[PDB]
């Protein structure tokens, strides 16, 4: 859409691995509803209230169907680890977030309003037939002149407007260091947590009043499922982090805080173009980022040299 | 404009094969859950009536319907929903198979474009009522235009072959589809005898087994059937259409029977082929049409702006 | 979407109508997927293959297995419970789909289909044309709006030479008609017939005595009530498209559709030579009418020449 | 789409109310197809068919299978639950599409939809149309005044087409009653049968030869929330009762028939505005309701000194 | 939609806090349709009607299936707070009216027209090409429809300063938010605390069971728990974004917009000030975007105007 | 969409191909969950830890339902082969792999905007009647103009994409990794289509909880996964070749060199340079669509049509 421009492909990169985090978090949730239980067969043979475990008969442990039923819910409420029956939904909380993180950018009234701003002009640049002519570098329409003189009038306006304060760029540098410090949390305690999802738990949840066992031995039918379920969480969190840390990394090589207009003024005629600061600088540094076939028909508006053949062509 | 070109035995195939699809999807989404076996043993362990006990677990009961569903029920009334959707996949693709490859389409799109244009060229009603400025240039260029359409079109048939092969296509896989189905339909039935050999997990050899969707497998397959042979008397008619009549000649005599202009060639293969498709989507078309073809009224036409200027 | 002018209320009823059995028929059809079944209890006592129903209560012990019993349930719901009450959905929407092929075929036949777009097309541009403002409300005209208004006369006259000498039109909707009120007749009787056949309670005997020991089963069909109530109300809905389709061909049979008379038109306005046109054009102007007159009001001032003499000479002025 | 301006805030009330209504229909319907089960235990001790009621504890053996106990569901869910506790969610399912179809058949019978689309398409073209501003006002193009003048002949027919009858009004009058009457009759029938959705219902269906007990107490699990349904329905269907009855009284109170533009003509210039009737003025009081300033800027394409002024200046540049 | 420049952060953040609040409801919804039980087992050993418990073998109960299942459907309706059977339902209900308040804006036709029509009005000064001019500070056809705009400019401000239907309506709008995110927080905060996992009923069906009190595990009662108390952590923020919104609404007057730094910034200082629901309008526009209402504000002014009757005549 | 004209035939096959692939392996994964698990009979006559296969009357087990089940879950963890528990698992990664393969050419921002731009240049020229004139071959001012303007267009589009080859680059990079990830998906599924059978013996020693070791089980979806495999294979190999085919026709011929001798020849214009790199390869896809539109597009790149235009333009 409109602002597809100012995403670049770390921001790309970034959404894509979110909505496939956003997938398996939905994957793992409806898995959790539905197949999530756990079989819970009492230990016949005991030692200091622990699973002794010492033409076969199989043996009779003399419980019906709903006292199973209670161990199973009393030892997957107990001796089940959190993070193996709430992951898809830790998952699910994250990866909202980082898409919060990501999507705050755009529904902030201030900052979407200038990115908006922003948008629209270039587009009306990219329109500008003047923009044309003068990367070019005869007849002039009245109307096009008009269109013209408005939009570099515009130009001025809105440079002056947003040169002063830097709140998108602050609010983008806080997104990232917010989006890196996430990934952080997530990567520890994820990483620490996963070996905690294991397929045979041993359960002793002191139900002998009721069920008339005290141990049971518990399988887990989601374990392993969701164990490659953490350790595709943990490949795909490893790969945001890295493409966070590479975004601080570019946020920190230069000052996005001050673009120069160098090269395009050494490649044009207009050599007068001035080195912006702050906020138009870093807007700038991002559609550089995309294209910077933008910044080059973009460059010609903030010359004064080509305002003074746009008043020399407009007058003849 | 690709509708124009489609009559009513391919619309008619086409809303089949979606009701082919409907039949297959909704058998697929029968045979995923509601798909089951029911199986006793056979020979098992004011009159008072008592039931026999088979001593037999609940798993033993579902590792029994197991064996009884692999290695007895049929293969046709396991897998009719799933061949019933390959096959009307393959029907669908090869639905189109005349209208995909860019040289046809092309043709198509150039045909259509140029019917379309002088069916809203007013010279065509000028010229019928003459024989029953800038509107005689545009006329004129829609002429040349013609003339190179003549030149582009008509000395090929690579258009007739697609369509008949196309429909032997369809005729054969129809052919296929009926003997097949009719062949295995019986196959499809509720009680079953099974005689796996689990003696030694579950003590019994022979069981008597009952496959729950049978009756709606079999209502299934006949109305499959029946939308099946519906689709092959299309087909055979259109193959009959196809052959009685030759499809590489297209007659303007019965636009000469009331229409004093004979100077019209008569077109070949791909005009000739085309044309008959236009005239059976409406003849109008094609018999007004007829007034473009023809060189002396190219002629006249020249005569008339001559005057004019 | 475009053809809402061409549907009177009789075809939006039977719309809604068959939306609405539709709906049933779906779901009908995912009930008798899902929970469609027959929990049969054996008879203890029989008396030539009849159950006879012949210190605090207890229970009847049959001595069967869960299995056996669904192997009963199986037998019994192919066996003895009546074919109405098992394919009721599967009927219906069959019937539905049959009614909006009906319906719908003349919108899909494109021998049909191609006359009425162009009947759409050039009514509905005759209709936002400011020559028929100008002409209803009886010196300088828009250009382009001279040239659109001879370009729609134009048209017209060609559309006229196209259409009424056919009526093909007219025929297929009466073909359409004639299967829908046949299909209702149909339906109206077997539906009532076998209608009473869903009942809860029926007693099976399917002869599996070597398989479980008992040759009769009071079975009871849990959704007998449910399909009652849902065939009810899907033979009321048939009741009401039936009236609606019978409605609709004493419509087609009392008034001559195959001829159009513009005397209304020619009599308000000054044109008086609208000619009465025929065959299909009478039958969709007819249906034109039954949506809005106002439209073929419009519509009728293209086909008088003297409107022609009157926007030629206009239009040489301007010339 | 283009309706909205010809829906007041009654008819928005009532649609988003039918919308709710909708919702918990829905709702009640996937719980009464797949959760509405009836478990339902014998009584052991009876006396005359009735529950008698009355060293670890043990419990009681019904020597029951489980086929026989869903036999005994299904036969006390069948004759002893209540059709309402039953039927609660596909009643207020039709309910709905009654209501629903009551509040669109003005819009789906092709006269009225006709008549309402040609009002709604000229009232648009007058309220977009620039020279109401100078209307309202008191130079102009000739594109400006040709397109001005067809558009006052164009209200001149529309107003000849549609103030002959009163099909508009009379059909929104019997949807308004229809709905009232419908309120009335769906709340005494909900407040009388509610108090029949209870927990426990004591069945006596005589299956005695089948499973050798005669009377069982049911519990009905999904009753209780159905009931947290059923008065929710009656609170809404409450609501769509009382807009509705205002709707009623905003019909009753005076005759929508006589539009009098008695104060845009007291405030504009043109003071000769005449007042429409029938159908027209029916159209245009739905149209105040909506917003006055759109009926206030038709009401100079209906004064005939506001064409005297046009047809001046078509003069001037002519 | 058209109404977004009439959001500000405060109407945003809730919406998003609405859509979540709206999720967990369709979550908790579906989760206690689908598969809220309670397995229950009757304690054998009463004692003053307890649980006393007064190799291991199972403790056999003599019950069968339909009467465990009775057990459970009798003490999940009787000895099961409603709190935690019908919490996803008031979530629903709470998070409904939530969305109604803030719809009910934009809904009522009254306040719906006469926001669009300020929208439009708006949007199309925007659009004007002889607004940056002015505020700089010409077409035949421009200065025409700029001349026409003014018209209907003043006409809006005559129609709609009469009035101040939309601000009370928003004020009443933010009333009834703010009282029941009060409401809501005290009886979750009050009622979280009944959300056990596992409950003692005793609902005396000895007569069908054989037992009095019986032990039930609630299997859905932790994770509904935790969804409780994120449930509380979004009204709490919802509360926390009305309490700043009725700090706005109080602590200046939105019944009066002054253009002071308006007309002292640009050459026209002749701007009237504004009041009713056109000065409420022009906070909420202030609010998302300052420039809509400087390139409006000289539509205000006669001295404006006057420029403009002088560059028409001029141009004449 | 607005780049179906970039993808060939192959790319639209290879697009459809992986539809039905992932329209397989969600078909398959809802399987897995819904009705894939383990049903396991005991070998009740065991010699050396093996079944010794030793009217007629039912064998008792002595087993629970819960001790049938928790044998279910051991022997399907333990000893079902893991292809058959993953293979729509795997095939979901495969095809999502594919997809964004595929898809990476249109979704890194560098290449799309690249792809955008001579797309849109493309299409204008397409239906410009400067074009259809020059074909042709007294013209409107404003659309000698805008011919003008186009040829500028094009002479800085290809100044801009002739000086890299990243997109051609791009493309190879995906065709390569497509057909190595086909070789590897036919290797390992070839290899282990094998394991996915009905009749599994499974030792997984629960004989202290059960009290048997040595257990048969019977897979339900085991041959219908082993006809999803089968019949994916072949769309692999399907892929494959069509990957294989797209190889090809990247090495018979040079696709950073467009030769313009064919078209130069048959038009009058017989000055057409032949374009390098990028050009030359998004000339080379235009071709593979349909050559109409690189024919037309080849009359706004000789400068005898700049020439010609220039001289019409002195006239006009
Ligand atoms: C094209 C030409 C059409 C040929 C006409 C049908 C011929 C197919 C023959 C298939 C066949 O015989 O295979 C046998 C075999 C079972 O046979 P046995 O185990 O011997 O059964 C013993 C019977 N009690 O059956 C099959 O494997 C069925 C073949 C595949 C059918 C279903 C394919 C599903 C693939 C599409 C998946 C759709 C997902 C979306
Ligand atoms: C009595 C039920 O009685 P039985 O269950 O036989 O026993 C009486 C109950 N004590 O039924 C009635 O009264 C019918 C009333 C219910 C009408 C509801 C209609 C439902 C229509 C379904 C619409 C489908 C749209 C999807
Ligand atoms: C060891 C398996 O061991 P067990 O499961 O114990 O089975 C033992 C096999 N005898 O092998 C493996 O891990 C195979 C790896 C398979 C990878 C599957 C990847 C699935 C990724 C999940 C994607 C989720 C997407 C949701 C949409």
């Amino acid at each position: 859409p409109a602002y597809r421009i100012l995403k670049p492909w770390w921001d790309v990169f970034t959404d894509y691995i979110s909505i496939v985090m956003l997938m398996i978090a939905v994957f793992g949730g409806t898995l959790q509803v539905d197949q999530d239980k756990m079989i819970c067969l009492p230990c016949k043979w005991v030692t200091k209230d622990s699973c002794n475990d010492s033409g076969p008969t199989g043996i009779k442990y003399d419980l019906d169907r709903h006292q199973y039923n209670y161990v199973d819910a009393v030892c997957y409420e107990n001796r089940l680890h959190w993070f193996a029956k709430y992951f898809p939904y830790l998952v699910l909380l994250h990866t909202l977030i980082f898409l919060a993180c990501s999507n705050f950018w755009f529904k902030f009234p201030r900052t979407s309003s200038k990115l908006e701003h922003f948008v629209s002009i270039l587009l009306k640049c990219f329109d500008s037939p003047w923009t044309t002519r003068a990367l070019s570098e005869g007849v002039l329409d009245k109307k096009e002149g008009e269109q013209a003189k408005a939009l570099f009038e515009k130009v001025k306006k809105f440079r002056t407007h947003v040169e002063e304060g830097d709140i998108v760029y602050r609010l983008y540098m806080r997104q990232t260091i917010i989006k890196v410090i996430k990934f952080a949390l997530i990567i520890c305690y994820t990483v620490y947590y996963v070996h905690n999802i294991k397929f045979d738990v041993d359960c002793t949840v002191d139900i002998e009043s009721l069920t008339g066992y005290r141990t049971y031995r518990c399988a887990h039918p989601l374990a392993t499922l969701f164990k490659i379920l953490a350790s595709f969480y943990i490949s795909l969190v490893i790969f945001y982090g890295l493409i966070c840390m590479y975004t601080l990394w570019w946020m920190l090589r230069r000052s996005l805080k001050k673009y120069s207009f160098e090269s395009i003024r050494e490649e044009s005629s207009y050599s007068d173009i001035p080195d912006v600061k702050n906020d138009f600088a870093f807007m700038l540094h991002l559609i550089d980022q995309y294209d910077p076939l933008y910044s080059k028909r973009f460059a010609v508006f903030l010359s004064e040299v080509s305002e003074n053949k746009l008043r020399q062509l407009n007058l003849n | 404009a690709f509708r124009v070109l489609k009559p009513w035995w391919d619309v008619f195939t086409d809303y089949l094969s979606v009701a082919m699809l409907m039949i297959g999807v909704f058998g697929c989404t029968l045979q995923v859950m509601q798909d089951k076996i029911i199986c006793l043993p056979k020979r098992v362990q004011t009159v008072e009536m008592k039931g026999l006990k088979t001593d037999l677990d609940l798993q033993q009961y579902s590792f029994i319907n197991q064996m009884c569903y692999e290695r007895a029920l049929h293969w046709y009334a396991k897998y009719f929903p799933y061949l019933v959707l390959i096959h009307t996949l393959v029907f669908m693709l090869c639905s189109n198979f005349w209208f995909k490859f860019p040289g046809s389409s092309s043709k198509i799109e150039h045909f259509i474009s140029i019917l379309g244009k002088c069916f809203d060229s007013p010279w065509t009603t000028r010229a019928l009522s003459e024989v029953s400025k800038k509107e005689g240039e545009q006329a004129k260029a829609l002429f040349e235009k013609v003339k190179k359409f003549r030149l582009h079109v008509e000395e090929g048939d690579i258009l007739y072959a697609m369509y008949v092969r196309q429909t032997v296509l369809k005729v054969i896989k129809f052919l296929i589809i009926i003997a097949y189905n009719s062949a295995l339909v019986s196959k499809v039935q509720f009680t079953v005898d099974c005689n796996v050999d689990i003696q030694d997990m579950t003590g019994y050899k022979n069981f008597s087994c009952n496959h729950t969707m049978a009756h709606l497998f079999s209502k299934l397959s006949f109305c499959y059937l029946c939308f099946v042979s519906i689709y092959g008397l299309t087909c055979l008619y259109t193959l009959y259409w196809l052959f009685y009549r030759s499809l590489r000649e297209y007659s303007f005599e019965y636009v000469r029977q009331e229409t004093g202009i004979d100077d019209i060639p008569d077109v070949k293969n791909d005009f000739a082929f085309m044309l008959h498709m236009i005239d059976q989507y409406d003849p109008l078309y094609s018999k007004r049409f007829a007034v473009f073809l023809s060189e002396v009224s190219e002629n006249k036409l020249k005569q008339l702006n001559l005057n004019n200027e």
